[PDB]
């Protein structure tokens, strides 16, 4: 439903066009000429581009492909947009699949990333998916499972405080600390304790949280937790 | 000619002082009441405030006297566990949007908190019905993104119920449902302007995150306005309704008549006190 003359004009609108008809051999032999990373109008990027052309019917194997040879040739999956606006690999990490932010590590991106604007990890943002396959896919490449934000704060403690829940039932799984202290001196489990002191006994989120804390044991972790100092 | 906000603030002080002291019931009513709507209209003048952000790394203008916008000041929000990067919604334009203010100690002494105050989207939208020619939010439903401003405002909910220095929740209207989510999942006091209620489906989804409490919520709402007049829950909170609105349910729901009728009420609570001289 998109049309690349909106975005693009030139040597980009000539690229853009091998990435709207998914020729993997012509994107790679224009993409080592063109320039990848100016962007064109309505803040698209040549990198968005190629996400935008591989979604629904166009999620195939060589279309994905060509997310990862435009990386391969120098476009920046890091580069934000305008007024902190995210870039395509914190995008596509809030995904409901995986396959895209694969496309991206398969040219290279580094599962530890800090964004370009905010320095923050750029996995933290899979924590706002509908599930977990991009986080899956980040630990998998190797992502440090504990890597902390500027304040401390672990994918462990993040994604409890968003209750996005089988994130956390993943890290615990896959052997994320769950001792480590944010700034504040809060574990995961100082939080755990005031949700499930909150939570209605019986309900859905009180089996949840209560699942939670039976995994969190399972993996050596203390409980009940120590009190914040 | 004109005067700072800090002698201001000390005479309304004082007037308040004079009610409360005051041998007459409805003095001392009077001053309880306008000592609560000189806070609650600080809190209005702030949620009036973050619809004027445009870029949320830059400066908000036109920061109501006596507060300082510390939205892009890391080492002023780390002191409530905020970051810059989570006071907002990055995928496209930030419709959900926080800022954080501190008030200024030479104005107010210490009868100010910091106070996070949201801003929320002027026309919700159910995403399948977006304009799809709009290349994100084609990219947003191929992708399979979530769509829930109430996820990252019961998010910065879990985070501020730690933090040592007591920050305040305030919003309007949408922004205003936001903020009693986040002030019921952390615990801090919070204020609403034409606030939107929290639907069941999410008070259901955050579970006893956004479950009872409530009573430090102070609900302001012009009579009249759009949604108290219409599967639509009330606002959350202690309801304090507001006369003196003007034209049709639209008009009264815009923050600049939650400031006004708040500004009619205290005017008429200072005349009470007054004639009790």
């Amino acid at each position: 439903d998109l049309k690349p003359d909106n975005y693009f004009s030139g040597q980009q609108l000539t690229l853009a066009r091998a990435i709207e008809n998914g020729e993997v051999d012509e994107v790679i032999k224009l993409a080592s000429g063109t320039d990848l990373n100016k962007p064109g109008k309505e803040d698209m990027t040549l990198l968005f581009w190629a996400v935008m052309n591989s979604i629904n019917n166009q999620k195939t194997p060589e279309r994905l492909n060509v997310i990862t040879m435009l990386i391969k040739a120098g476009a920046d999956p890091l580069q934000p947009r305008p007024q902190g606006k995210n870039s395509p690999a914190e995008f596509v990490l809030m995904a409901d699949n995986a396959d895209w932010i694969k496309a991206m590590l398969n040219a290279g991106l580094s599962p530890n990333a800090v964004d370009k604007t905010f320095g923050k990890p750029i996995i933290f943002q899979t924590l706002e998916a509908k599930n977990t396959k991009t986080l899956q896919a980040m630990l998998d490449k190797g992502a440090d499972i504990n890597i902390t934000d500027s304040l401390g704060n672990t994918l462990l403690i993040d994604a409890l405080d968003f209750h996005s829940y089988d994130h956390v039932l993943l890290l615990l799984e896959r052997g994320a600390d769950p001792e480590i202290k944010a700034d504040n001196g809060w574990t995961m489990g100082n939080q755990l304790q005031r949700f499930l002191d909150r939570a209605k006994v019986g309900s859905d989120e009180y089996k949840k949280l209560n699942e939670i804390k039976d995994v969190l044991i399972q993996h050596g972790g203390k409980w009940p937790p120590t009190p914040v100092k | 000619h004109t005067s700072t906000k800090a002698e201001r603030w000390q005479a309304r002080k004082d007037l308040i002082a004079k009610g409360s002291n005051s041998l007459y019931p409805d003095a001392q009513i009077a001053a309880k009441r306008l000592a609560a709507n000189n806070i609650a209209v600080e809190k209005a003048k702030l949620a009036e405030n973050v619809y004027k952000t445009v870029n949320p790394l830059e400066a908000t203008p036109g920061v109501p006297e006596g507060w300082k916008d510390i939205s892009n000041d890391a080492g002023a929000l780390k002191k409530y566990g905020l970051d810059k990067e989570v006071l907002f919604d990055h995928a496209d334009t930030p419709d959900f949007l926080a800022r954080v203010y501190q008030p200024d100690s030479a104005v107010f002494g210490s009868d100010m908190n910091p106070t996070i105050v949201f801003r929320g989207s002027r026309q919700p939208e159910f995403f399948p019905t977006k304009n799809m020619a709009d290349w994100i939010n084609n990219g947003a439903q191929g992708l399979g993104m979530e769509s829930d401003y109430y996820k990252r405002a019961v998010r910065l909910g879990s985070r501020l119920a730690k933090s040592v220095s007591k920050i305040d929740i305030a919003g309007h209207s949408l922004g205003g449902g936001l903020a009693s989510a986040t002030s019921i999942a952390s615990g801090q006091a919070g204020w609403t302007f034409n606030a939107a209620g929290l639907h069941s489906t999410t008070v259901e989804k955050y579970g006893g995150s956004l479950l009872g409490e409530a009573d430090n919520i102070q609900a302001y709402r012009v009579e009249g306005e759009l949604l108290t007049k219409i599967i639509m829950p009330n606002a959350a909170g202690v309801v304090h309704d507001l006369p003196g609105g003007t034209g049709g349910p639209l008009d009264r729901h815009g923050i600049g008549q939650a400031i006004d009728c708040i500004e009619q009420q205290k005017d008429e609570d200072i005349s009470i006190i007054r004639s009790r001289a």
